[PDB]
């Protein structure tokens, strides 16, 4: 109903991974532990 | 019933399934008023901030909230306590500013490089600038299009170190 989705230009390509998602990681990382719980 | 039960290391504790269920856009935007809400009290960043960890997850993850995300930060961006010094307010700031420059990685760059270019004009005092400059030059890629040098370089005019500054500059004119 709404129309549809178009995804964003990519102005350039990522050299990298932003901290971000390095930090998503470093909380993984305790997300594993409440796994292990 | 998380957000509701007025959670921080709990957060941490069920981030898992919180990351699995951002994926659906209504709850990012729950959570993000529910975040919201805790954060623009008065003095919450002198206790526990997790919170601000989860823009990463919604504006990563939903491009269409990343007009949102920023929204909300312009807030954060101006936080001001006489108990948490001026130093850790920087802090916060500085914080803030890492994740504006991961949100304009996102795409959303013409706001950003604006807002940015609007407070220096008036508040955000030029450390604050130069580290949006070394943390920008420090993860975007080039090419960078003229649309985000016509923000981005003007500004930067003043000052030169973060050396990558010089680097984006000679090759943002030439």
């Amino acid at each position: 109903l709404a129309g549809p989705l178009t995804p964003p230009v990519k102005h350039f390509q990522l050299k990298r991974k932003p901290k971000s998602a390095t930090l998503r990681a470093e909380l993984l990382q305790k997300s594993t532990e409440t796994a292990q719980q | 019933n998380l957000c509701c039960n007025e959670n921080a290391s709990e957060l941490v504790a069920e981030l898992s399934t919180l990351y699995q269920c951002i994926r659906f856009p209504v709850v990012a935007m729950g959570v993000l008023k529910w975040v919201d809400w805790t954060v623009s009290e008065p003095r919450y960043f002198q206790l526990q901030p997790v919170h601000l960890a989860l823009l990463d997850e919604i504006s990563t993850c939903h491009q269409l909230l990343h007009p949102q995300v920023l929204q909300l930060l312009v807030k954060l961006f101006e936080t001001e306590h006489s108990q948490l010094d001026v130093m850790e307010q920087l802090e916060l700031k500085k914080t803030l500013l890492d994740r504006m420059v991961h949100l304009l990685s996102r795409g959303y760059v013409l706001p950003v490089v604006s807002y940015i270019r609007k407070c220096l004009e008036k508040d955000t005092d030029i450390s604050l600038i130069r580290y949006f400059v070394t943390e920008v030059l420090d993860v975007i890629a080039p090419p960078y299009t003229s649309d985000f040098v016509q923000l981005f370089l003007p500004i930067l005019e003043n000052d030169s170190i973060a050396d990558p500054v010089t680097e984006f500059i000679a090759h943002c004119k030439s």
